[PDB]
RNA sequence: GAUGUCAUACUUAUC
């Protein structure tokens, strides 16, 4: 409940960047992003669960209107 | 005789420091004491692997040599650079040849440059606390950010320059904090132009 | 050419698909051949500037209904319908204070669009799939 | 061809009769 | 290979009953997996933050009272 | 990762 999905963004978006891009709506707790160890790149898709329900979900209404590298990056509830 | 990793966390007072494998040593409460000091270092997480940390890094770029601003300040470096590049090119007749009759004058830069190098450009170096160790990926691990205010790189990647108006220099979610209100996250969080004047506070978010 | 085989920052070589060590020129093309090395080898714009504006005089017919705009426009002799569309005052050619409403205009090739501005937030909708009817016998364009 | 059409048309001649 | 599953612990059964009891196949890989988001699920139903007095707790009596004597 | 034969290379101002 916690948790939200962050996806539509490029390859060349790093961690610790979604993480700073994060962080103006809510502290987050933990944020995960598969990649491929095979060759190093991203998959566009990443998870960030902060420390409530709420505060996620108010991450998530308030990140309908983001823009990374070009692309729109949409934020759902998981 | 040997308790499990509940009790030895339920009997200490910091639960923290226990680990799994201090549960089976010969004493449990004196490494429990040990571990949970004030003063205390960590063991290195190199004694249980089966490396002896230096087999990590094997095929890894690595660059040769990171030279200090007071070293590359007196024109050493190039010197030694256009000297390698000149001995590299000579034969083994040129290398037997200059060994009778040498050619003095190779760089000749200067006497008091190096002193004043190293005595007055000295430059403190980025030391760390004893209490900070060192490991194989301790070189990789940079990644180790702030509400209200924003970087440069992200700032380039999301497209917002940073001025001192407050009309296009804060994000375009701003509009939602607008339309639903404050983050429940961060109650003391001042956004300009909500709860905040946009002259005077033109870093874009505070945190009071 | 390997491209396997690589120079370390000690001046030795360095096989990244094995992962191995060497120290002189002889041990590295001497661990090509083996059987961990073969072991790794076998698991690894044109229609906006050609079209004519005219601007011709545009004539809409406006009708109050309860549960719709009949424009009469002439004979444009091609398959391009007009269509509708819904924007926001905000963006014009001269910007003029205090313009916060909507405005719904409907735009065709050889004609110039014919916009009526809407007060309301939502009476009705502006799809062109939707409600929106253009008969081409008698060239007459229907919105509701 | 229509939304070819309609995404190349100019929206910013606006005209109020 | 066995040598590869021989040497780095792998091919053990270890139980875990904070997770629904499931299966590891390795020391390592259960240390790995219990600072993760699944076993942070798994604790978040008992209603036990995720700190680092939990990490090597493995009963949900025992996490249970972990919790209840902090 | 261990084992046993061979080779290369390195260190302690060793002789």
């Amino acid at each position: 409940d916690a948790t939200v999905y962050v996806g539509g963004l490029d390859e060349k978006v790093s961690e610790p960047l979604l993480w700073e891009l994060f962080l103006q709506a809510g502290p987050v707790v933990n944020t995960h992003m598969p990649k491929d160890r095979v060759t190093g790149q991203h998959q566009g898709y990443g998870f960030v669960e902060f420390l409530s329900e709420e505060d996620a979900d108010y991450a998530i209404k308030i990140m309908n209107m983001i823009k990374l590298y070009g692309k729109p990056i949409r934020v759902n509830k998981a | 005789n040997r308790f499990t990793v509940a009790e030895l966390k339920q009997l200490v007072a910091r639960p923290d420091v226990v680990e799994m494998h201090d549960v089976t040593a010969q004493d449990p409460k004196l490494l429990v004491h040990l571990k949970a000091t004030r003063n205390s270092v960590p063991v290195p997480r190199h004694w249980c692997f089966k490396r002896k940390y230096l087999q990590g890094k094997r095929g890894i770029e690595k660059p040769p040599f990171e030279l200090p601003d007071f070293i590359k300040r007196t024109g050493i470096q190039e010197m030694r650079e256009a000297l390698q590049e000149k001995e590299e090119q000579k034969t083994m007749k040129s290398k037997m040849r200059e060994k009778v009759r040498p050619k003095m004058g190779k760089i000749d830069i200067d006497y008091q440059k190096l002193h004043d190098a190293f005595f007055k450009w000295q430059t403190k170096p980025k030391l760390t606390i004893h209490g900070d160790l060192y490991y194989e990926g301790k070189e990789f691990e940079t990644r180790l950010k702030k509400p209200g205010d924003l970087s440069d790189e992200l700032r380039i990647s999301l497209g917002m320059p940073v001025g001192p108006n407050a009309h296009k220099v804060p994000p375009p979610w701003l509009i939602a904090m607008q339309r639903y209100g404050p983050p429940p996250s961060y109650p003391n969080l001042k956004i300009p132009g909500l709860n905040s004047p946009i002259p005077e506070s033109c870093s874009f978010g505070y945190h009071a | 050419k390997d491209p396997y085989f690589m120079k370390n920052h000690l001046g030795s070589y360095e096989c990244k698909l094995c992962l191995t060590l060497h120290n002189n020129e002889g041990s590295y093309l001497a661990h090509t051949q083996g059987k961990k090395h073969q072991t790794n080898l076998a698991r690894r714009v044109e229609v906006k500037k050609f079209v004519k504006i005219g601007r011709p005089g545009y004539k809409v017919t406006k009708q109050r209904d309860s549960e719709l705009f009949q424009i009469d426009y002439p004979e444009i002799a091609e398959g391009i319908m007009p269509r509708h569309r819904f924007m926001s005052a905000y963006e014009q050619r001269i910007e003029p204070p205090d313009r916060r409403w909507q405005y719904l205009l409907m735009a065709a090739e050889p004609y110039e669009t014919i916009a009526f501005k809407v007060p309301s937030r939502e009476i009705d909708k502006a799809e062109g799939k939707f409600w929106t009817h253009w008969n081409r016998e008698t060239k007459q364009f229907f919105l509701q | 061809k229509e939304r070819v059409a309609y995404a190349q048309i100019d929206w910013h001649d606006f005209v109020v009769v | 290979p066995y040598w590869l599953y021989k040497l780095h612990g792998l091919n053990i059964n270890y139980n875990c009953e904070i997770c629904g009891n499931y299966t590891y196949r390795g020391p390592k890989a259960f240390q790995r997996h219990f600072a993760e988001w699944r076993h942070a699920h798994g604790m978040r139903c008992l209603g036990i933050p995720n700190t680092a007095h939990f990490a090597n707790v493995t009963q949900i009596e025992d996490a249970v009272s972990l919790w209840a004597k902090l």
